[PDB]
């Protein structure tokens, strides 16, 4: 709360023209002591020299084996990340995959993929797994891109049905500025360009993506050490089979952001695909769409305090509405909504995983689109609209909303069950004496399409009121 | 006429479902005619409803059955056609309730009303 | 200066005079600075040659408005 | 490293707002120049 300690008191104590002499009288003698040349990036632009020094100083400094000719120039130590852009396994390479992101003045791409990749290459293993098990799950996780090209040859119809939603298939190749992911997310309402105009498959990295790493400690399971799968297949694809296999030190343990919600029936049965459940702890058997609601939501959350309480009130079309999400109710299946809020993605190797992971990605899907309604509408006390609906999950991925019709002087309620993966069932039940309020098919349809519980509100509240 | 408003007012918000039976002898003329009561209320809004338990009303008709008129009641679930519908989940409950209401013993209706709740059940 | 800094911390721990040229370098651009002229900031400096810009306009149009009007005999 | 680059920084920019002002102020006296010379020269053709 003062400055008095730049020109008034700091030159009067720093213990001119003819008192310079303390570089070798006085000479008889960079992480929290020393902050000048361990601030280089404030000093000098990033440069190929800077960087080149940092990068040795920081390996000197956590060790790692690594040096050059001289300063100027410096490669990564590592299984396959030695690459020198502008002989202990792999050559050296000068692919774009490592050129392009990180061409002239890119600085993201060169303290984080490495120290990843040196993070997850480290275990107890000394020149048994460190570098051979690494370098074997590196040269196998190659057949996933002939898969991909196999994939997009058989779908050429568009890349929305079978990339995205589905199956798998939206994949990129992974390699330095980029590591493997996934189509995770499969939102088809957001902000299009007004299905993506694109002139080729995305690298899922305009725009939002999931991350997919492959990690594991006691997972070490039989696995291929090299890609021998590369044949177009009959329809789809093929499996690779291994077994020329060892115990791999490894495994896929992709990085799951958020704890999505899903049901006991798909962890069982993805339970006997690759060895054990997707999560090997105490399973949080809370509220799992309160607690989903709020994850999801928690992006666009700012500092304020919401304090919602099992309220769900958005807005409308024109006018405010209401809704409410039958959270912590136990239906009449008895047990409460199953929750898995938890982080552990530790798979296994590719084994018969070709719909073992798209199933449970649709169930999150339609999970989260069903409290999409819910993001950052806060208005109480609605007397106008509040068509308020409760999702009465008694089914896994069975939906309900309920609108005042005016056909009848009570709610109307509709069975929303996600049949396929982008084409749920909207049906609905009316009542003995009750006017065609209800839409036909075509509706549905728009509904199941669009999969946002404030649209199918609004299309209740205009199209299917007509009044 | 009044039912229509009271019931749309009921299920609109979430009250404490305690005060449930002060609002409603409130807003009812308390004797006038209890014909008109939550007896039919259920079955009214179960209809639209069809594959839907209708949670937060369970507890309104206990506090219901309670104390009323339980020959409407009987009479009401017993005339109620479900077995076309046959949905499994919420006859389930309605003959759960319809158990601990037969369990202990019927009321007195001063008349004739028992031999009309005995031909209910 | 970042070449100053990195010339001291060369000559503290490469273990020549890069103190002395250091101070002669920053006392050179100090003239260099001093050279320009503006001893009082340039906020006053500016507001003073925009008001000079201003009664310069002024007066070169009242000098065209009076050598203009020139009709009499 | 948090003082140090804060000063560092205010050093910097205290560098460039005085080069900046050196500038604007050689521009200021050339167009001050220009403009008392051509003041001078209509004042001796009025006078």
């Amino acid at each position: 709360l003062s400055k008095m300690s730049s020109l008034l008191e700091r030159l009067h104590a720093k213990f001119w023209s003819e008192t310079i002499k303390l570089v070798r009288q006085v000479m008889e003698k960079q992480h929290l002591v020393s902050c000048l040349e361990t601030l280089q990036k404030a000093l000098k632009v990033t440069s190929l020299p800077a960087m080149t020094d940092r990068l040795e100083s920081i390996a000197r400094q956590n060790g790692l084996g690594s040096h050059l000719s001289a300063s100027g120039t410096e490669c990564y130590i590592t299984s396959d990340m030695f690459y020198v852009e502008v002989h202990h396994g792999e050559n050296p390479v000068s692919c774009p995959e490592l050129v392009q992101q990180l061409r002239e003045k890119n600085f993201d791409e060169f303290s984080k993929h490495l120290k990843g990749l040196v993070n997850l290459y480290n275990l107890p293993g000394d020149n048994k797994l460190k570098t051979k098990m690494y370098l074997a799950l590196q040269s196998l996780e190659q057949d996933l891109s002939k898969m991909a090209i196999m994939y997009w040859k058989a779908t050429n119809a568009g890349p929305l049905d079978k990339i995205l939603h589905g199956s798998v298939g939206y994949l990129t190749p992974r390699s330095g500025g980029h590591l493997m992911n996934l189509k995770y997310y499969v939102s088809p309402s957001d902000l299009l360009d007004d299905i993506i105009l694109h002139e080729n498959n995305v690298s899922r990295s305009l725009g939002m993506n999931a991350s997919v790493t492959i990690e594991g400690t006691s997972a070490v399971y039989k696995l291929p050490i090299a890609p021998l799968i590369m044949g177009s297949h009959p329809v789809d694809n093929k499996w690779t089979p291994s077994f020329n296999s060892v115990d791999l030190p490894a495994c896929f343990f992709l990085k799951f952001p958020q704890p999505i919600p899903v049901s006991r029936a798909f962890v069982q049965k993805l339970q006997n695909c690759t060895g054990i459940p997707l999560f090997e702890t105490q399973p949080t058997y809370a509220p799992l769409y309160e607690l989903i609601t709020q994850f999801e939501l928690s992006k666009d959350p700012d500092p304020i305090p919401l304090n919602h309480n099992m309220r769900f009130y958005a807005a409308l079309p024109g006018q405010q509405h209401c809704y409410f999400l039958n959270k912590d109710a136990p239906l009449p299946d008895g047990r409460s909504l199953q929750g898995t809020l938890v982080s552990k993605i530790t798979f296994q190797h590719p084994g018969r995983v070709p719909l073992i992971l798209n199933l449970i990605r649709h169930q999150v899907a339609y999970n989260t689109l069903i409290g999409s309604c819910v993001k950052r509408t806060i208005l109480k006390e609605d007397s106008p609209g509040l068509l308020q609906f409760e999702v009465c999950p008694l089914s896994e991925s069975r939906f309900s909303v309920s609108f005042q019709h005016p056909v009848n002087d009570s709610l109307v309620c509709v069975v929303m069950d996600v049949q396929d993966s982008t084409h749920v069932s909207c049906k609905l039940y009316k009542g003995l004496s009750d006017a065609l309020i209800c839409t036909d098919d075509f509706i549905a349809k728009v509904v199941q399409r669009c999969m946002s519980i404030p649209v199918t509100m609004r299309a209740i509240r205009r199209k299917a009121e007509t009044i | 006429v009044n039912l229509k408003q009271a019931i749309l007012q009921a299920w609109k918000e979430r009250w404490s479902d305690y005060q449930w039976a002060i609002n409603m002898k409130k807003f009812f003329p308390k004797g006038a005619t209890w014909d008109i009561l939550n007896l039919a209320d259920a079955l009214l809004e179960q209809a639209m409803i069809g594959p839907s338990p209708n949670p937060l009303i369970l507890s309104y008709l206990k506090y219901a059955i309670s104390s009323q008129m339980v020959s409407y009641s009987s009479v009401l679930t017993a005339i109620s056609k479900f077995d076309d519908f046959s949905r499994d989940l919420c006859v389930q409950a309605l003959l759960d309730i319809m158990d601990m209401f037969c369990d202990r013993l019927s009321c007195h209706g001063k008349a004739e009303e028992c031999i009309g709740l005995c031909r209910a059940l | 200066f970042l070449p100053l800094v990195h010339n001291i911390i060369k000559c503290m721990d490469k273990d020549q005079d890069l103190n002395a040229l250091k101070s002669k370098f920053q006392e050179m651009r100090k003239l260099i600075s001093t050279m320009p002229g503006i001893h009082l900031s340039p906020e006053q400096q500016q507001q003073q040659l925009q008001s000079l810009r201003e009664q310069v306009r002024t007066k070169n149009e009242l000098l065209q408005k009076y050598k203009s009007l020139c009709m009499f005999e | 490293e948090n003082q140090v680059l804060e000063l560092l920084i205010h050093r910097d920019g205290e560098f460039q707002e005085l080069m900046k002002l050196a500038l604007n102020q050689g521009k200021i006296h050339h167009e001050m120049q220009v403009l008392e010379k051509e003041v001078e020269k209509r004042d001796s053709d009025i006078q």
